[PDB]
RNA sequence: UGCUGUUGCUGUUAAAGGGUUCGUAGUUGAACUGUGGGCU
RNA sequence: UGCGACAAAUGCUUUCCCAUCUCGGUGUGGGGUUUA
């Protein structure tokens, strides 16, 4: 979004605290936190969205600091991880919508240029996931 | 103690240039902007006792305009100048 | 006698004079205290060791327990610590979990398989957290002097200066007896902006 | 991107000394960088320094006396046998009376004068004088 | 002036003005509040928070609290 | 002859940065598992 | 199959839903800790 494929140089991001201990006023047991994570997944939420629900309305700043494990690790233990990784899923969805737009507007050359960048990003990402065996070999992206 | 000595024990240096108190650089023979300032020591009654303290400031520090700032720090370290109120 | 059940099965034979005294206190508390009565039944200690801090009056009692009960002890550490002090006047008690360390390998392939929680860096950090548990570390610095020495300083929150100030001399000495490393302490008001407090 | 942490740190120190600053901040830190500073500290070229922990690659604040003229890294880290010491002294040092070349050897990190006494070679890291 | 600035112990005036990732040690900017049933609300919430009605409105920065319910900042 | 430049050249105007991006071989690539201790 | 003894880096005197009904110790007369 910033550096690869473009000239952006933005710095906006979050900064985790030095003190990794949950506050005293938080009185939720670790078992119940794990239950809420798995419940939201069956409802259809992605790991990024799950962590924001707990942050916004439950007082849980970091799931790892309460339970000892990350959100995606919890889903893998319960057999709830997505078939393909989340960031690869969103990039494929974006490219599909670009291609559907382009089949009517054949002269939108700016969109055609952006489609080249997104598909290069997909192929780089797929190569990494195949090396660490998060994707099957011979997985291929089809335009 | 300061300078270059041969193995015979004699000092073989022409002279020892001044070393600045603020910049710790050597002051060369053709600086012409380096200065020395003498501040009198005043006795408890409120008059001078006949002794002064001397400071040296390299020329380039006076070109950047930082010579005034260096003087402030030095005087405090010597107890000549107070701070706060 | 029932109170010996609070010890490890190895030491139930010939307990030392310090071991059974703690055992009696733990057994008595397990049936009297309101909050300890549902955690204590599953708990038992390994051994108790006595340390004499030089240039001081109070002595330090160190209690070792298996790492299984880490979460059990952390839940009731405040009440358990204060309760034991009353039974043993003129002494200070610290609860330390017994951990093992795997020595650092020389071969690259072996180094990749080390369990990170068994490294000396991780173990010594957790031992320090045990001795000050109600408080936590808010900063840490290393001071490298010109003579070549390196001194480590740990900063605590100033909000709980009153509670833990008296114990810092004992904690520093005991930490050296268990790890053979030097530590020093300081306080920070507003640790977010790294502001240290002088008195 | 940043390829060498050691090269980045030494350039920061030399620049601060040239401008006459009293302290300088260094980031990111590394265990190789700390060893290099201790060698300079032992011979009296820098003052006291301090390491700050932040659960990441830390930071270092070092106090400078006015004695340092220049420090720098050598890239790539060439190999140096015991017979090559005179060659490197002749090329990157101001004189044969002062200055040091820092090496990494199987005995640790040390200056070239100590390495010669121990009769060991290694790889060149940098220099200072 | 007249005060020497130590890099490792900056003054509160200087350090307070810095960007959160430009401090000597980086840290968060947000916090938690409780409102009044009683619920905990993140200071920079972007999703919808329900009691029975919505309690905050998302914004480019801090969330906007509705009028007619008391709030209090939680410690730590 | 530092006018072939690894040591060790030049590229705003003297000769010389490709019209702009994507990209495979290739070259290059962030931190971390480590202060031994006691005696005269 | 039974038996004796000891560990365990993570609590089976577990979890889960199925239901059915003021004193003492501590630091300087006051402070802070557990408890009442
Ligand atoms: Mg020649
Ligand atoms: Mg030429
Ligand atoms: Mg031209
Ligand atoms: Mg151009
Ligand atoms: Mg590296």
């Amino acid at each position: 979004m910033v550096r690869m494929h473009g000239n952006g140089r933005g710095k906006a991001s979050s900064a985790l605290p030095y003190r990794r201990t949950p506050p005293a006023w938080l009185k939720i047991a670790s078992r119940n936190v794990v239950k809420m994570v798995c419940k939201s997944s069956r409802k259809g939420m992605m790991p990024s969205q799950i962590g924001m629900e707990l942050r916004d309305s439950m007082g849980i700043a970091q799931v790892k600091n309460v339970t000892g494990r990350k959100i995606l690790r919890i889903l893998k233990h319960n057999g709830l991880a997505p078939e393909i990784p989340e960031d690869l899923y969103f990039l494929v969805k974006r490219a599909t919508q670009m291609r559907k737009h382009l089949e009517r507007h054949t002269t939108d050359r700016d969109t055609k240029y952006r489609l080249i960048l997104v598909e290069s990003r997909i192929h780089r990402l797929a190569r990494y996931y195949k090396r660490v065996k998060q994707l099957p070999p011979t997985w291929k992206y089809e335009s | 103690t300061i300078g270059m000595f041969n193995e015979e024990g004699e000092n073989v240096d022409l002279y020892i240039p001044r070393k600045c108190h603020a910049t710790t650089t050597l002051i060369e023979a053709h600086d012409h902007a380096a200065v020395q300032i003498s501040i009198a020591n005043v006795g408890p009654n409120g008059v001078i006792n006949g002794t002064t303290t001397t400071l040296c400031i390299a020329g380039y520090l006076r070109s950047q305009g930082e010579s005034d700032h260096a003087i402030n720090h030095i005087t405090i370290d010597r107890g000549i100048m107070r701070i706060k109120t | 006698q029932p109170h010996l059940r609070k010890l490890r099965k190895l030491k139930r034979g010939k307990p030392s004079d310090l071991e059974e005294s703690v055992a009696k206190a733990l057994f008595e508390l397990e049936a009297s205290h309101k909050t300890l009565r549902q955690e204590l039944p599953r708990f038992h200690v390994n051994t108790v060791r006595e340390v004499k801090v030089p240039r001081s009056k109070k002595t330090v009692l160190v209690v070792f327990y298996p790492l299984r009960f880490l979460m059990l002890v952390r839940k009731v550490q405040r009440a358990l610590t204060s309760e034991l002090e009353k039974r043993h006047p003129g002494c200070l008690v610290m609860l330390v979990a017994q951990r093992q360390i795997t020595k650092r390998p020389t071969d690259v392939y072996k180094l990749q398989k080390v369990q990170r929680s068994k490294t000396s860096t991780a173990v010594f950090e957790n031992i320090l957290n045990d001795m000050i548990y109600p408080s936590d570390v808010v900063g840490r610095r290393w001071r490298c002097r010109t003579d070549g020495s390196k001194l480590m300083k740990v900063f605590l929150d100033a909000r709980d200066r009153k509670r833990i100030e008296s114990r810092l001399r004992a904690v520093a000495y005991v930490y050296k007896q268990l790890t053979h490393r030097r530590v020093s302490f300081g306080f920070m008001w507003n640790p977010k902006l790294q502001q240290v407090s002088t008195r | 991107t940043m390829m060498s942490v050691l090269a980045n740190a030494l350039r920061t120190i030399a620049s601060a000394e040239r401008r006459g600053k009293r302290q300088v901040l260094i980031r990111p830190s590394s265990k190789v960088v700390v060893k290099f500073l201790q060698v300079m500290q032992k011979h009296g070229y820098i003052g006291e320094f301090e390491i700050i922990d932040d659960h990441r690659a830390g930071k270092i604040v070092v106090n400078l006396n006015g004695r340092l003229n220049k420090c720098g890294a050598i890239c790539p880290r060439f190999d140096c046998a015991t017979t090559d010491y005179e060659k490197w002294m002749k090329n990157i040092l101001p004189s044969r009376q002062f200055g040091f070349v820092v090496l990494t050897t199987s005995l640790g990190i040390m200056d070239h004068e100590e390495a010669r006494s121990r009769n060991t070679g290694g790889k060149v890291l940098g220099f200072f004088y | 002036g007249f005060f020497d600035a130590d890099l490792s112990y900056p003054t509160v005036r200087t350090e307070r003005m810095k960007h959160k990732r430009r401090r000597l040690v980086q840290g968060p900017n947000s916090y938690f509040m409780d409102v009044s049933q009683v619920t905990v609300v993140y200071s920079h919430a972007t999703t919808s928070v329900e009691c029975s009605k919505k309690l905050c409105r998302p914004t480019g920065g801090k969330a906007l609290l509705v009028e007619g319910c008391g709030y209090r900042r939680k410690p730590d």
